[PDB]
Parts: C-alpha cells; structure tokens; sequence
C-alpha cells in the first residue's frame, strides 16, 4: 500500500517540514482537493502566455500532492503557496517565471518567515536572464529545487536547470532507471545534481477533490527533493545551500543507475544519484564538481569552484582525447579553484575539484616547478600537523609520508590543511595491464579528498573521484592513488 | 559594451518582447526612467512601445512590448547590462 517512490526514499533506517515554506511556481491548482486542503495556500499571482478546471488543474494538482500530499505526500503536511505562471496548455514564458519569483522574494521582505524552498517543474531553452535571476534569489538565501527537463538531452542547455546554485533533479523508475517519455526521457549531464523518483507516481487528481492519478516527469523527481529538502531544512534550519546539498548527496543511494542509458561522454558527468531522506558526530563531507568543459582553444582553461563556504581538498582533470596539460590549484578572491589546462592542439578539458566542509581547517598549497633530470618533482606539507589531501600536476610542454610527487618535467602541487580532528592515509592499486580504468576506494566510514594516477609515462586521459572512490583513465603500469580522511572525536 | 540574447531553440522563442537588464547597483529610480527614456526615443523614431513591468527586487531593469528594430538604440541606454528576447518554458 505505501507507494514505490515513497518506500524508495526511505533511508535503511528510519523512525513534516513545518518551519519550512515551500513555494510552486505551476499551473493553477485545485487548492481544496482532499490531499492538499488547508496546507497550501494560493497566492493568486498569474502570469501566463494565451492559450477546463480540471485539465488546467492536473500538473500543479499532482505536484502539490506530491511535495506535502495528505497521504501520497514526502513532506505530508508542509506548508506551501502556490504561484501561476503556467497555462491550461503548461505553457509558460521567462519573463513570467521571472516576475513570479520577483514576487517570492518581496513577499519575503515584507514579512519574513524560516528557510523557503522553491520548487520550479518547468523548464526551457538555456537562459541568462533566469539563471541570473535563481542565482540571484539563491544568494538571497532561498533553496530552488528544479525539473532537470524531459529532452533527453544534456540539463547545461535548459534553464532554470543549467543555473548551478539551484538544485537540479532528474527522474529514475522503479528499477532505478532513468525515465523514459515516449521517445525522449529524462535529462542528464553535470548540471544535474541527482535523481529521485520520477516515473508512476501516485498523487493528487484534479478530476475530483479525492481522486488520484499517476503521472512521470523530472517535475515530479523534483517534487520529491523539494519535500526532502523541507524535511532537511525543518531538522536542521540552519543549513546553508552547500550543506544541503552535500547532505542530499551524501543521504542518496549510490550507483544503482545503469549508466549505459546515457550518452557515452555524459556517463561521467552525470551524478549516480537517487535521493533519500536522512536515517536522522562531526564528519568529513565531499562532493565533486566537474567544470564546463574548455573549449579547443590554445590557451584554454577549465575552472571547477567550490562553494564560498567549502574547502578545495583535491583537483584532477579528464580528457577524453587524452591531449592535455594537467591541472593546478590556484586562488581567485582569495579562494582556491581547480584550473585545467588543455593542450595546445586538444579539444578540451575538464577540470574536476573535490569540494568538502571543513569549518576548523586552514589549506593551502604547497608547489614546487619541474626538476628536470632528476628523478622527478616532489614537494610536501613540511610543519607538524598539517596533512596532505590532494595532489595535482601541471605541465607546459606536449611530449614528456605527506608528500606528493610528478613527472621531472612537471610542477607539482599539494593541497595542505591544517586540521588536527583529521586523519588521513592513502590507498594504492596498480595494475599492470588496464583493460580501460583502474579503480581504488576508500574503506567504508573514510571520506575521498584525492584522486590521482601515479606519475609515468602512461597514456592516461585522466582521473577523478566517483563518490568515494578513485577512478583513473587510460588509453608499465597503471596505479590509481586515493587519499582518504576521516574525522576523530 | 551590452549585448543581445534570445533562445537557440528557434521554436520557443518569443519575438517582439524583451527583458532589459541593468547593471547590478542600477537603482529602481534610474530603471524607470531609462524605460522611459527608451519610450520617448522609440516614440521619435515613430515607434510604439509598451512598458509591461518593471523589475525590482532581484534584478533590475524592466519587460518591454517593442519592435526588435529598436534593439540597436536599446543596448546604448545608460545601465544596460543586457537585453534578452523572451521565450517559453513548459511543464515538466
């Protein structure tokens, strides 16, 4: 009796988000169905493009249900308000969207209340106007929970989805498989942050005010996490939009989506994510950003940022061609990125950084130029106290205990933090003959920092941390090198 | 230097319809009369316009009903970050 995608939420162990508000920008609603009754209010605000209740009612109906639904519910009796900036036909525009969360945002100014979910089931072209805006209101404090898009296709070309500071979701079925939509589906890409429950899914029916209905879609996914999120954001009020998502990533099930459906090169931008609600100490928590990609242009650089209040622990870089000049740390406002250069005839890279909560810590980087005819280049965190959690490596020619080493012909760099509740150690596997990848994981309760191949002369395209193991790619032999915390209380 | 947006997806675009945007400190007060500052150089070049909002609270600047021919003269307005035609989105 208890609906697929709500026992699919549900932690291993497990016991709404009332301080919390979560507002709808969708079509209108039938706001006294049974499911919904009393706990979301309309505001009234309309703006919608030119084009029956129960038909225009369906999509922003279902959703409501969805999020804080009596029965069907996540976050069963939360509190939401609803905007209309969808027609009868769910056809909206952007400056419609736009006006709507300008209004969100008075209303908040004219009476403030707790944390605010927005929740955005819509999607479009790729638009400055509405990332800036979202990133904007974010900035503001306000979560924004968003559909990844039904295009089959990559998130980083549709809007709100492609904006980085809102949340980003994808759908997955009852086999934890990416939804198929006739013949498109669900999105993808680096620009999706996870996946959650997005196909079969029971709720509220505007047909009649105790009706329900099923329905798929990356809005109904996203539906989940913004009643998730509620949830999250009731426990812990004080979460700010990095903690959030670290917790969302970290709470998710991991690697039960077959990667096959997507496009090969977006298989290892796409999070293998499906969310769940926290099974409710300090720990170490670390996530990985990959960057746009950087284009073939000779002196091409890809940045990977971290959040203000996150810590850069580590930084890799992937080619898929495998012409490509390494990676550095380096400081820009006085936060260190992860910089990826490509090769000067390459078609790009990526850079890929290691972001972690890390409030008592003090990093920096230690780098040391090429040696050149000697062994090969090394350098270490030298003081007492301090623990190595990344190494990088950075190159500018095209052919070639705490300490990191590299190539003789490149620089060398290590991520140094000052962090006496860490302790860190590193895992090694090497092997000698790479079908296609080597991979080195950290042991369970060990968090990833680091992730790199052993130096060489091996033809790898690169490495990056999967979750909390370290993936190295390649075309002697091949060793992957995981660096792995944990903290001590 | 300002420039110009609209949608790459040829079918969800919506000409005719265009979201201003100023600079970030740009105050409600100079967004309203760099809109109508564009009315009255539009109205002298025989051009209809109609100001359909005006954005404060996230981003500022305004939503305007014109002629795309206006665009040129529109990008040289004081405070203009950016011009972006509208367009669709849909439920997912």
């Amino acid at each position: 009796s208890i609906p697929w995608n709500l026992e699919r939420i549900t932690p291993p162990r497990y016991r709404g988000g009332s301080l919390v508000e979560v507002y709808l920008l969708d079509t209108s609603i039938q706001s006294d169905h049974r499911e919904i009754e009393g706990r979301v209010m309309v505001t009234d605000f309309e703006n919608v493009p030119e084009e029956q209740a129960s038909k225009c009612d369906s999509h922003g109906t279902h959703l409501a249900g969805v999020v804080s639904g009596r029965d069907a519910g996540v976050a069963k009796g939360a509190s939401m308000r609803s905007l209309r900036v969808l027609n009868c036909q769910g056809k909206g525009t952007v400056s419609g969207t736009l006006i709507g969360l300008e209004f969100i945002r008075k209303s908040q100014l004219v009476q403030p209340v707790g944390p605010l979910v927005v929740l955005l089931p819509l999607a479009g072209g790729y638009s400055r106007v509405l990332n800036a805006a979202c990133q904007r209101l974010a900035r503001a404090g306000v979560v924004l929970v968003t559909a990844a898009g039904n295009f089959r296709d990559d998130a980083c070309l549709y809007s709100p989805a492609s904006a980085p500071e809102v949340i980003t979701v994808g759908a997955t079925n009852a086999q934890d498989q990416p939804v198929t939509l006739g013949t498109l589906g669900t999105n993808f890409g680096r620009c999706v942050d996870l996946f959650a429950p997005g196909e079969d899914i029971i709720g509220a029916s505007s047909d009649c005010s105790t009706c329900f209905v099923s329905q798929s879609g990356t809005s109904q996914a996203a539906a989940h996490v913004a009643g998730i999120a509620a949830m999250m954001l009731s426990a812990e009020p004080e979460l700010t939009l990095a903690e959030l998502r670290q917790r969302l990533i970290h709470f998710s099930a991991k690697d039960v989506i077959n990667e096959a459906w997507f496009p090969e090169d977006q298989r290892v931008l796409t999070p293998n994510l499906v969310a769940a609600l926290p099974p409710s100490g300090w720990q170490l928590f670390c996530r990985t950003v990959w960057s746009a990609h950087s284009g073939p242009t000779r002196m091409a650089t890809a940045v990977a940022r971290c959040a203000p209040d996150e810590e850069l622990l580590s930084c890799s870089s992937f080619s898929r061609s495998g012409k490509r000049r390494g990676e550095r740390m380096e400081a820009q406002g006085g936060k260190l990125v992860c910089r990826a250069h490509n090769a000067f005839g390459g078609e790009g890279v990526y850079a890929i950084a290691r972001c972690c909560l890390l409030p008592q810590a003090n990093c920096s980087v230690h780098t040391a130029p090429p040696a050149e005819a000697s062994m090969g280049t090394r350098v270490h965190c030298h003081q007492q106290g301090h623990v190595l959690t990344g190494c990088s490596s950075h190159w500018e020619v095209e052919d070639l205990p705490n300490q990191c080493v590299g190539h003789r012909e490149a620089s060398i760099h290590a991520s140094c933090c000052h962090a006496p509740g860490l302790e860190c150690k590193v895992k090694e596997h090497g092997i000698p003959a790479p079908q296609e990848q080597v991979t080195v994981a950290c042991e369970e309760g060990w968090t990833l920092t680091g992730c790199s191949a052993l130096p060489g002369t091996s033809h790898v395209l690169g490495a990056y941390a999967v979750d909390n193991t370290c993936v190295v790619r390649s075309r002697g032999a091949v060793t992957a090198v995981a660096i792995c915390c944990r903290s001590r209380h | 230097t300002a420039t110009f947006h609209r949608c790459a997806k040829d079918p969800w675009r919506l000409p005719g319809t265009y979201v201003v945007v100023l600079k970030e400190e740009t105050h409600l007060s100079q967004s309203e009369r760099t809109a109508r500052r564009l009315q009255a150089q539009a109205a002298r070049r025989g051009y209809l316009t109609k100001i359909l909002h005006v954005f404060h609270g996230l981003l500022p600047g305004f939503l305007v009903k014109m002629s795309g021919d206006l665009l040129e003269l529109a990008l040289k307005l004081p405070h203009v970050d950016y011009i972006e035609e509208d367009s669709s989105v849909f439920a997912q």
